[PDB]
């Protein structure tokens, strides 16, 4: 089941891709707020 | 390409399988004839190959050894081994993927190269963990059915694949899905039975050869003796016996109460003797299963002594009956009755008569196993025994202590009726064609049986007497030899006056009870006993 | 009255999506920088 | 720094002698002679008998005896689990390291010891049980397959205990699996004296025991 | 601050005396001497008798006086469950904290 194990790991890799995307979104939102506050 | 199918560096000896060889010859003849022959003839003939082999049999034989050897014999892609139910997985639809992964490579190779590719071997071990009946395996989940259907669809589906060999082995064949047990799938099936004498000799030689080569085995060892003694041993037990004997020899040079030590001198002097083999036979290893293992030592604890004429007469009559039943056509069934006064040795003579006969199938039916059985169980037990006896060509059975087999007791009378009707019918019916049966009955109370009207069903009766003359008493004493000459004369002087009536089973008891007193009162005590208890015609 | 029984169990997985939140945030991000500059 | 006198087990001279003769004898002799003999070692020991006679004491002290990795122990049925194909995962997990070290080092590998406790909880005659959704069945076939194997191991030792020796599957007891079956019984007078002596040495050491005992 | 007057059990002098002598006596004598003697501690008690004699009350009172953790209670056949192999996991649970502290603090 080694190959099936790696298939599961690929699924978890897709899950971590979603997580990474959410993280960089969170960072983008923070940068939004910082710049918007700065302009004033 | 001219790929061969057999390893050139191969020999049947190095395979070391022992007594199977006829089974192996059959396997080779069926499984590989199509491939050994040169191409053009088979091309003209256009005969397909067999794909599935099923091996079965009781525990501890060749089967795994044989499969490992068959896998080694070919020169092709290395086999892929599946160790029981390691296919199952916890997600939906994960088992079928696993199964198909096995055959994927063979499918691809066949599709690519066509009909000129190599061979692939898939070995299913403990196949009964998977292919149980789809109509019987528990209804709690599908996965067992869908696994069976996947295997059936893949081994011989719409696409034709004819370059794969699948080997299966099991313990309980009858459960396997019958759609898998049909030609073109698992088709040749064979029984790996218990080894005969010659096979035992072969196995022993195979396991002893290496020790022989270096002169570690002492020359006194007699392999044939060992083979004769060892009855019903399987191959595994036959190996373990040798291992145990070697261990018994090797231990002789180690100390291990205080810190362990080994003598670097006697480490050079090791040999195995036959005494170690004898010892291992009784203490360490015991053979399971097997047929016989009779404890005649419990039925005939004191052998026989020929205390007079009648013992010889009885034994001669029994021999005559055996000889007659051996070679006859008109009368394939013979029944003999033995009876006489109590305590007269009725059982010992019967068992010895049976043992002198050398029929393959010899069994004694006795109530001592049946304690607390209802009126039903006894019928079942008897029916089973006689069913077994009817299988073998030649069979002799002994039914002893009839009166206790009926639950008889004189106050009513009371007895079981079902048992008696079964016994009458089983005595009457003839055995299956060409077999022959002998039945020896034993009882203490002739008249009762006469009353119940079963005496006629027996063919002939034999009378077993007890001691009648003082001379015979003296001879029996001498044969036992527990008394001195002066005591013998002392006894004679009075015993000669009157005849005596006493059964030998009681004689032994009286002698033993007499020995317990002091030397100066033995004779007298003995006499008193013989006087008081011997009052009878 | 017949005896009382017990079960085995089997599980399955779910997928999820990834990309919408960043297609949105990326179309959002790269102009406020211009405005601030 | 080992001897029989420290383990503190009394009344079992003969049993321990037999176990030693049949189990560790082949592994202590200088190997060359064994290579000439070409014998493979025994990989099974079964201890049974009535309650309270020292079966577990023996198995523990043997485990401490060998110069080997820590034993892997299984306190009854720790293997059963809800999901399809999980028990087998566990049982295959037990052997893994012994196979890997056999593959890497061959005859130079050390000795891995596995101690089952209450073996008759999980292994029974196949078919005596009925209707239990079969989860009790595939455990036995997985174990039977894995100990003997098509692939072979030559460096493991399995010790099992039970108070009911009859119900265990017959296929699991033939030679080459669990071979050496010993019976541990109630002691005779001499053994009783030995036990009483062992369980009071500490007290006698400091004179806490009166001279009238 | 325990005191037998606070127990509130009457007519059970001898039984409680014996239980105390057997079970807790080896925990109150000074540890040094028990070290020299080398005796392991008793780990069990069974109470049986006809209805309405005061078993549960005695058990509860013993539970209070011991300056230890709150006892775990099993209310008869609480532990049973319908998935194969979950029935025993509830048993394995109860001892886990005692095993953990045994490994961390020993004697
Ligand atoms: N006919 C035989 N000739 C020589 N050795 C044999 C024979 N039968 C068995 N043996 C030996 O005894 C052992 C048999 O092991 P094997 O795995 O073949 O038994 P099996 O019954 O096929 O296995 P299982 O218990 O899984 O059914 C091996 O050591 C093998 O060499
Ligand atoms: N010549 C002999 N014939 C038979 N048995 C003998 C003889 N000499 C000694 N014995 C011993 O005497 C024993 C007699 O007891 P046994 O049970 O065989 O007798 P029996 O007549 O069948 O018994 P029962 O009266 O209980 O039916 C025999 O088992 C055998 O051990
Ligand atoms: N032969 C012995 N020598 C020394 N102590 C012994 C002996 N037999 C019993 N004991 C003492 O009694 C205890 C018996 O516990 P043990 O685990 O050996 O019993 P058991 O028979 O295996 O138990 P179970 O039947 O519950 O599985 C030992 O720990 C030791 O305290
Ligand atoms: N010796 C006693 N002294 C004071 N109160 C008592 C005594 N024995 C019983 N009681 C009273 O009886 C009540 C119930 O008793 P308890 O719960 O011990 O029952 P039990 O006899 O152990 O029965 P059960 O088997 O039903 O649990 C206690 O709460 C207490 O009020």
């Amino acid at each position: 089941m080694a190959e099936d194990a790696d298939m599961r790991n690929e699924l978890e890799e897709m899950q971590r891709r979603a997580d990474q995307l959410a993280d960089e979104s969170l960072e983008s939102t923070r940068r939004m707020l910082q710049l918007v506050e700065e302009s004033k | 390409n001219r790929q061969s199918i057999i390893n050139p560096d191969w020999n049947f000896e190095k395979m070391g399988i022992g007594g199977l060889d006829k089974e192996f010859s059959d396997i080779f003849r069926r499984a590989f004839a199509s491939r050994v022959f040169p191409p053009e003839i088979v091309e003209q003939m256009g005969c397909k190959h067999v794909k599935g082999i099923l091996l079965y049999g009781p525990p501890g034989c060749g089967k795994t050894l044989l499969a490992r050897q068959i896998g080694k014999m070919l020169n092709a892609r290395e086999p892929k081994v599946v160790n029981g139910p390691e296919i199952l997985n916890k997600y939906v639809g994960e088992s079928e993927a696993n199964i198909r992964k096995l055959f994927a490579d063979a499918e691809e190779e066949q599709r690519r190269l066509g009909a000129n590719s190599g061979l692939h071997i898939i070995i299913f071990d403990e196949i009964d963990a998977i292919c149980k009946q789809r109509g019987s395996m528990a209804g709690s989940t599908g996965v067992h059915d869908t696994v069976v259907n996947q295997l059936l669809s893949k081994i011989d589906g719409v696409e034709q694949l004819n370059n794969i060999l699948v080997i299966g082995m099991t313990n309980r064949p009858d459960l396997i899905d019958e759609a898998l047990l049909r030609p073109g799938r698992l088709e040749v099936k064979m029984e790996i039975g218990l080894p005969d004498e010659k096979g035992r000799l072969q196995i022993l030689h195979i396991h002893t050869a290496r020790m022989r080569g270096h002169q570690l085995l002492s020359a006194d060892v007699d392999i044939k003796e060992l083979a004769v003694e060892t009855k019903n041993f399987s191959g595994a037990e036959l190996e373990g016996l040798v291992r145990a004997a070697q261990s018994t020899a090797m231990n002789r040079h180690i100390k291990a109460s205080t810190k362990v030590e080994v003598d670097m001198e006697k480490a050079e002097s090791l040999q195995v003797t036959r005494g170690d083999f004898l010892a291992s036979l009784e203490n360490d290893i015991k053979p399971a299963f097997g047929t016989n293992q009779e404890d005649y030592a419990s039925y005939i604890m004191n052998g026989i002594i020929k205390w007079g004429d009648p013992v010889t007469r009885v034994l001669d009559d029994g021999e005559l009956l055996v000889q007659q039943t051996k070679n006859s056509d008109r009368t394939p069934l013979v029944s003999v009755l033995l009876e006489g006064p109590p305590h007269s040795g009725k059982t010992a003579l019967a068992a010895k008569i049976a043992e002198e006969s050398n029929f393959p199938f010899i069994k004694i039916c006795s109530p001592d196993k049946m304690i607390g059985f209802s009126e039903t169980a006894k019928c079942q037990a008897m029916k089973k025994i006689f069913d077994d006896a009817y299988k073998s060509q030649l069979s002799c059975v002994v039914v002893d202590d009839i009166e206790r087999l009926l639950d008889y007791v004189p106050i009513g009378p009371r007895f079981s009726n079902l048992v008696l009707q079964a016994l009458l019918v089983l005595l009457k019916k003839a055995p299956p064609q060409g077999r022959k049966l002998l039945i020896i009955g034993t009882t203490s109370r002739k008249d009762v049986l006469q009353e119940m009207e079963m005496l006629n069903a027996f063919s002939t009766t034999i009378h077993v007497p007890n001691i009648a003359t003082g001379e015979q008493l003296l001879e029996a004493l001498e044969l036992l030899g527990n008394f001195k000459d002066k005591e013998r004369t002392t006894i004679a002087q009075q015993v000669k006056g009157k005849k005596v009536w006493i059964g030998i089973k009681k004689l032994l008891m009286l002698i033993e009870m007499s020995l317990q007193m002091d030397p100066e009162y033995r004779v007298r005590k003995f006499l008193a006993l013989l006087r008081e208890e011997g009052a009878s015609p | 009255a017949s005896g009382i029984i017990m079960d085995s169990s089997i599980s399955k997985q779910a997928l999820s999506e990834i990309e919408t939140r960043h297609s949105e945030i990326i179309k959002l991000e790269n102009s406020i920088r211009e405005l601030h500059d």
